[PDB]
RNA sequence: UGACGGAGCCAGCGAGUCUAACCUUGGCCGAGAGGUCUUGGUAAAAACUCCGUCGUAACGAGGAAUUCCUAGUAAGCGCAAGUCAUCAGCUUGCGUUGAUUACGUCCCUGCCCUUCACAC
């Protein structure tokens, strides 16, 4: 890896954040990339819950 | 409810970002926790 | 443990919660056992009986 | 006892096991575990040794 | 993530429920204990 | 060997009850020192001890890595030997090949059939210093535990999130020159105890320019493994994964060969105490 | 009470080496052969152990 | 290099007053709580040696590519335990039977190191 590391920065002047199968008959996914978006997903659903928790109000805008 | 432990941590991309700028960082300054030959 | 739960799916809500025996042996709901449904794998401190009753105290 | 109450010293009386268990055997309580882990300790202590 | 979420709030404000009692414990003790330190000087002066 | 073996183990086991004991007498010794240096009197009860004063005559002259790796430490390379639970699955082999391509003098040894009280004893005459076991759940590394030769230390740990270099396609091979190794946020005694332990695995006094580098970044007691190769370019520093990623977190310690059930623990992780979750160790 | 596994029993110093005591079932001829005073003496082997069981727990 | 039955025989780990089902049909006693019984259904050492008998929709040992492996090793067989993390969709121990092929070479592919006598 390093001497191939070495040769693209000479020419220009992480392959462990993409699964991979093998073709038998290849990236398949992003799992660094998915679990920042499924988690953050659920932290803005979490922080709504809890200023949802002790209100009887709220803005009712009907434009 | 009440949880005992707290879950394994999840390895989200800005985790890695955090461990990469650590390692770049010790590499620039060329500091490294490595043991030493002793003398004699 | 057995009639905590009516399906994996409960289990599955509740891993990792905190529950103890009348004894006063503290415990974890480790993982959901896929046979039967609703049965749980849970580790105490300490061995526990047969007739002692497992509580999971929820609000 | 300075500034107690009587009734705050009210004895708290003790559950008894389940009739659908009554099978297995008296439920233990915290008392009646310590005397098992115990015994238990004290044996290991020795085969240990 | 709840679990996550639950623990870190927990900690924090048992973090923050220890530092008040604290204060206020060590500010009454500070400050009426001059005060009593002082009155007890002046009836021995007595 | 057999006799030595516990002559010697008796003999630590004796000294560290006598240290203990000294600490107090080491204290005091301290006392007496900044007292004729500062000129500030004793304290009333070094003033009255008179066979503290003779003996501090003789004990006027007198004066880091841990103790059983002091004799060694720096002195011989270690050598290790990486192994497996009986009848290894596929992915557990090739996971531990990875270990074994890690420590530069590591060697890998297949455990079929092998008992564990002779596995050790094989080792020990041989002089290997550290042996690693590794298990596996449905071909996932679950746990590793290390164990330090002739009598000591064994330390297990718990693997989550592995992911193999076998993972990734057209990786390549290794470097096995002397990696750089990086311990951060090890600030608890505990923590400089797991440092030492995981420093003395590899080969003293990398080369300077050594362009590998091994990471183990503490984050709330999981302890990160990283492998990188580096290039120093002329506005900074680039770095690619080797890998394998996974995280390890300590849950035993113990003052013994990993044979030895009996050994005296040093620390257990005590996960159902009220205020487990409260504080990390690491 | 305890029991020690016979491969830890086996392998003992000589200064500590449990005496367990194996049950005699070939009957002895000594065994065969004592007499036992019955009648009267009975109720005053008896009554002498029924006065020591008192004293003990009394103690 | 089968199936059925019988016979012979060989292990080592392991010892917490602790060890372990569910749903029904009914009799009787009991103020109740409950107690006892009755009843149908569901679930839950092996290898090895010898002897005797029969008999040779999907799939018949799994393509290309790719991975691992050198002695009590590969492979086959069962028995235990569940030890604060993991594990029962399983994990770890324990014994039994036990091989073929290499143990050389730097030719290819990678990684690495170098530029106090006598003799050279
Ligand atoms: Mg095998
Ligand atoms: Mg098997
Ligand atoms: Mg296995």
């Amino acid at each position: 890896q390093l001497k191939n590391l070495k040769a693209a920065l000479k020419a220009r002047g992480n392959p462990f954040e993409i699964k991979a199968a093998r073709n038998k008959r290849i990236a398949v996914g992003k799992p660094g990339i998915s679990k920042q978006i499924g988690e953050e997903q659920r932290k803005r659903a979490f922080e709504a819950r809890k200023m949802m928790k002790n209100k009887r109000g709220g803005v009712i805008d009907k434009r | 409810f009440d949880r005992t432990a707290k879950p394994v941590p999840v390895i989200t991309s800005e985790v890695t970002e955090s461990l990469e700028d650590m390692i770049r960082r010790r590499i620039q300054d060329s500091n490294f926790d490595d043991l030493q030959r002793r003398t004699l | 443990i057995k009639d905590m739960f009516s399906s994996a799916m409960e289990v599955a809500r509740f891993e990792g919660a905190q529950i103890k025996t009348v004894s006063g042996i503290r415990g974890e709901i480790k993982r959901a056992l896929s046979k039967p449904e609703g049965h749980y794998r849970a580790a105490f401190e300490d061995k526990i009986l047969m007739s002692d009753i497992v509580i999971l105290r929820s609000w | 006892a300075k500034l107690v109450h009587d009734v705050q010293k009210k004895q708290h009386r003790e559950r008894s096991q389940l009739t659908s268990r009554s099978r297995y055997g008296f439920l233990e309580k915290h008392k009646d575990y310590v005397k098992r882990a115990q015994d238990f300790h004290r044996k290991q202590s020795t085969l240990k040794v | 993530f709840e679990a996550r979420q639950r623990i870190e709030e927990k900690n924090k404000e048992s973090s923050d429920y220890h530092a008040k009692m604290a204060h206020i414990v060590n500010t009454i003790n500070t400050e009426e204990g001059a005060e009593k330190n002082k009155y007890e000087r002046e009836r021995k002066l007595r | 060997m057999l006799r030595r073996q516990a002559r010697e183990r008796r003999e630590y086991l004796y000294r560290k009850a006598q240290e203990l004991q000294d600490s107090q007498l080491q204290q005091k010794r301290q006392i007496i020192k900044q007292a004729l240096a500062q000129g500030k009197p004793l304290p009333k009860e070094l003033a009255e001890d008179e066979s503290l004063q003779k003996d501090f005559r003789y004990d006027q002259s007198l004066k880091q890595v841990d103790d059983e790796y002091a004799a060694t430490s720096g002195i011989m390379d270690p050598r290790i030997i990486v192994t497996t639970s009986r009848d290894p699955s596929t992915r557990l082999s090739q996971f531990a090949k990875e270990i074994k391509l890690l420590f530069p003098n590591a060697v890998r040894l297949n455990r079929g059939n092998y008992v564990m009280p002779n596995l050790v004893d094989a080792c020990k005459k041989s002089g290997t210093t550290d042996l690693v076991v590794l298990h596996e759940h449905r071909g996932v590394p679950t746990s590793l535990t290390i164990s330090h030769f002739p009598h000591g230390p064994t330390a297990q740990f718990s693997l989550h999130n592995v992911v193999m270099r076998h993972d990734i396609i057209n990786a390549g091979n290794q470097s096995e020159v002397n990696p750089h190794l990086i311990f951060d946020n090890f600030t608890t005694a505990l923590g400089k105890r797991v440092v030492c332990i995981l420093k003395h695995l590899f080969n003293a006094g990398p080369k300077k320019d050594s362009e590998r580098v091994i990471t183990f970044a503490n984050r709330g007691d999981f302890i990160s493994v990283r492998q990188h190769v580096y290039v120093r370019t002329r506005e900074g520093v680039e770095i690619a994964e080797v890998g394998p990623r996974f995280e390890m977190r300590l849950f035993e310690l113990r003052l013994g060969t990993l044979e030895n059930k009996d050994a005296d623990v040093e620390w257990q992780l005590r996960r159902f105490i009220r205020t487990a979750n409260k504080k990390d160790y690491l | 009470g305890l029991k020690v596994p016979k491969a830890v029993q086996k392998e003992l110093p000589f200064k500590s080496q449990i005496h367990q005591m194996k049950p005699q079932k070939k009957k002895t001829y000594m065994a065969k052969r004592a007499v036992v005073l019955g009648g009267d003496e009975k109720k005053a082997r008896s009554f002498i152990q029924k006065v020591l069981t008192i004293s003990k727990a009394k103690d």
